[PDB]
């Protein structure tokens, strides 16, 4: 048995976005909304379905962690998730399950390759509105077990370049963990890139023609950002990711976006765009690196 | 119209697990001043806490009551924290009136589910606080705001009471220096991390006993800086703004360790 | 025999979008700008390369014509093209072929089938701004010939119901002319939707932070309208389009969406969506009906 | 400042068929037009045609020289409109600048191959105007403008020529009645659409010989409506609003039919 990485996703988590969908999970109402982004979730959405992974590993700024890199350990994890900054749009009654097993092959060879890593235990954990929006954004049915990785401090305490060095080293664990355990699995980077913003409530939110770039500035960052990826020039774009955090505000600072393509060896891959778009002025894109179809999925043999 | 004052830590530790000496000493600190909060006879409590955050505009919060079970996404290992939560819905709704007024956009935030941060509900339970006879009025850490603003924040909340003629207790939640460990410990061995953060914490506190607020208000932004101190120790400037920059004195009744950064409890002389 | 109409796709003619490209025959230089509506149309590109079709046949409103249907009638045209409202981003150089033998039997067609048409002769003529917009757009190559269809007047001078039953009778005797020629070709519908727009670029015209929907409404309307041909209902958008046109102002008025449908026989196939973006507040959307992958591309 | 003001045809037939009698003589009459605008001795010419069309700001054209080859989308059958048309910069910039002060967002169009349109060609053609002699100062038709607004920018060019002391002759350029025929005709049975389309172009036309203003402007919007007049009869606001709203008798040199559409060449007696 060989471990497979399918593919890797930015998979921005935009709450809005569930929002102009109204899933049954949402408690609030809306007009509809950011279908742009939205189409262009649909299309994700079909790829990954095709795909039929064994799971889907996920890393989210919203789930801060000073000591160490955390990962879900409980089997079932459920909740009420309310976005503490967009209460009226995003209230989801969520309920998934964790594969611990991978989560806990993570944590080993994230500890083993010289990070603190640490499995939460606590089964009335509530999983972050991040994690929730993203996992329904890319795959509404929740029928694929999970892993969550919590996204550690390093960035922010230290400095953007020894955290990002901390998600490399994730990031080559996690490649790792999924060979050794034989998994077909998915990796999604939950981040968006230009991150300056509107400071207001637009009345009625899903008014689309109140939404736009908060600057030209960000707007030309993620076009030129993207345009390297969907270019398969990656080595490129991680050169000016420090440059792009710091002038564009990026949440690519968090780290998934660092980690996804760390556990996919920074291929040297074409990305295909779903789309690009603003929300409360944030760029949003969503993207993908279809391994399988590169050729570059295989891990090698698995253990036992 | 303030009756009380008190700062103190947004960590659960002590609540968690107390039988660790410095934190059972720095839990039961936090207790005595929910005892003195209470003597105080206050009819709300204005709190401010550094762990509730806010990006757009100011948040006030106007749930009536707001209850559940709390797991910290650090501290999870630890325990629950469960919680009820009253607000004073008329002070804290004339608070979200009064904000644009004094330059600050602001809403209140009352929702079923709605995410009251680890501090709010930690200094809820070991102050005694947030029930129905000492009801909240809290005011969120907007990450875009000065001490400044936060001070501007407390002294238009202050303001809004003396008009529906209630007693305030302000109560300022957050931490001291910042250097959480990077790795696990022992719990039972926990200290401040540096020796810098533990010097800097002590300089400070000796300042806010002697009640030399001069000194204190030019030392503050270095040694938020340099001490890594909690949210800029706006918490500090929301006690103040709440005093209008004047007070006699305090009694710091505990300073310890919390995983590393420096915490403790503050009673204020007024 | 065995005349084709392979595809059939909506293709916006926003000049705005040859701007940000900055291709070698458009005169002034962009910083870029409309990349969303750019990537759209680089599918749509991708779709036609593969297509490999005789012919592209175009329906332009910016070739408005009182006396019937008109048909580009020269082999060789070429010129400088230069948008007379947006001169300063576009001014291009063009040079293309058409495909007379096929434009003749489009007109003959449809005078037979009751409409008037004419050929048109002249050499010296200079082949629209939108219809030049629309070509490069789904191809910069410049290699396919084309056949340029003028949008008749009835749609306004009459009404949108007698204009558009001329839209429908002309699309029948496109598909009768491609049948009869053996052709396989592709159409365009160089139409946007919603077109209520802003008044005047803020001095950038490319900067993007100043670029979205002219109003909600309109937003909306456009939103309800490309949603619907996703789900392949495509009778039920031709019943909302004379509200649709009315409410949100949309240019699949201004000619014809509904000759491309007519040519088509309005499948109720489902669309594909390559993008909607926004343009001076004006809804552009690049979407395609892939007849050949849905075994209704054969005319025999 | 204004000595001159005509209203001429737009519609290329009468240029490119004149041995059709009827538009021979519309081609005539606009030249007989072009005789007089000479005799006046103006320094600039003021157009506007139905057929220069803007969207977004007023267009006024500002490139000194102009020249090319046009073909009409609609009569490229009957032959080409050669052009070589100047422009007084000057004066026409002055009117980019005092535009926006009168309420309109204006710019300037100076761009080789601009496309100019056939009614403003074939004018310059026709009358003998667009020269080194009679250059033009061109105000486009913008879509959303109201008559009044057009009546506006002609008020405001014609002040702008006071400034500069310049003797400005005036010029429409626009068809009447707009029924055009909708199938192919023999250019020599060509006439007026309706009768009722004739009636009215001769009713209101009587009208402008008696410089009864005020009855003008009470038919004009009826008249524009009913006789679907080109563009609303915009280009006859843009002779009024440069005439101040006031002008005693006029001379229909010609009045003829143009594929079912009306024509004519209107000499005004200021």
């Amino acid at each position: 048995m060989q471990g497979e990485i399918i593919a890797g996703f930015l998979a921005p988590h935009p709450p809005h976005l569930v929002y102009g969908e109204n899933p049954p999970q949402n408690e609030p109402r809306s007009q509809g909304g950011w279908e742009v982004l939205r189409w262009a979730y649909e299309r994700a959405r079909e790829r990954l379905d095709a795909m039929k992974p064994d799971v889907l590993l996920v890393h989210s700024p919203h789930w801060i962690t000073s000591v160490g890199h955390h990962f879900l350990g409980v089997p079932e994890l459920s909740g009420k998730s309310v976005d503490p900054i967009f209460p009226n749009v995003f209230r989801y009654d969520f309920s998934l399950n964790v594969d611990v097993e991978l989560a806990e092959a993570c944590a080993e060879e994230g500890r083993k390759a010289g990070l603190v890593t640490k499995m939460m235990r606590n089964p009335k954990f509530r999983v972050d509105y991040g994690t929730i929006t993203t996992l329904h954004l890319i795959r509404p049915q929740w029928d694929i077990p999970v892993v969550g990785i919590s996204a550690n401090n390093s960035p922010y305490y230290l400095n953007t370049k020894e955290g990002m060095s901390e998600m490399d080293v994730l990031g080559k664990a996690t490649r790792e963990a999924i060979r050794k355990t034989g998994r077909k699995a998915v990796l999604l980077a939950s981040n968006t890139l230009s991150h300056w913003h509107f400071h207001e409530e637009p009345t009625i939110p899903e008014d689309m023609s109140k939404e736009y770039p908060a600057t030209m500035a960000g707007y030309q960052w993620d076009i030129r950002m993207i345009e390297l990826m969907r270019q398969g020039k990656t080595s490129e774009v991680f050169k000016l990711l420090p440059q792009f955090i710091d002038e564009a505000f990026a949440e690519v600072k968090s780290g998934a976006f660092t980690w996804m393509h760390a556990a996919m060896q920074y291929p040297e891959l074409a990305a295909e765009l779903f789309g690009y778009g603003t929300v409360i002025g944030t760029g949003n894109a969503v993207m993908e690196w279809d391994l399988r179809k590169a050729g570059l999925s295989m891990l090698g043999a698995a253990d036992q | 119209t303030v009756v009380s004052a008190f700062l103190v830590p947004g960590t659960p530790l002590p609540q968690l697990k107390p039988e660790v000496p410095s934190w059972g000493q720095l839990a039961a600190a936090t207790e005595r001043a929910g005892k003195a909060l209470a003597a105080s006879r206050p009819d709300v409590v204005l709190v401010y806490s550094t762990q509730w955050l806010a990006v757009l505009d100011q948040q006030w919060l106007t749930r009536p009551r707001s209850e559940g079970v709390h797991v910290d996404e650090n501290w999870y290992e630890f325990g629950d924290l469960a919680y009820d939560i009253r607000a004073d819905t008329a002070l804290a709704e004339a608070c979200v009136t009064s904000s644009p007024l004094h330059g600050v956009h602001a809403r209140g935030v009352n929702y079923d589910g709605f995410p009251i941060d680890t501090g709010t509900i930690t200094a809820c339970t070991l102050m005694g606080i947030g029930t129905d006879a000492f009801p909240l009025v809290v005011g969120s850490n907007n990450l875009y705001h000065s001490g400044e603003i936060t001070e501007k924040l407390a002294a238009l909340a202050v303001d809004c009471a003396k008009d529906q003629n209630k007693r305030v207790a302000v109560v300022g939640v957050g931490g001291l220096s910042g250097s959480l460990f990077r790795e696990e410990i022992d719990p039972r061995e926990d200290r401040i991390a540096n020796e810098e953060d533990d010097k800097w914490n002590r300089r400070v506190l000796k300042l806010i006993e002697a009640g030399d607020v001069s000194a204190l208000r030019e030392a503050m932004p270095v040694y938020a800086k340099e001490a890594r101190v909690d949210m800029g120790f706006k918490h500090l400037h929301w006690i103040l703004g709440a005093l209008k920059g004047k007070f006699s004195g305090a009694n710091v009744l505990g300073y310890g360790p919390s995983y590393g950064s420096g915490a403790a409890v503050i009673e204020f002389r007024l």
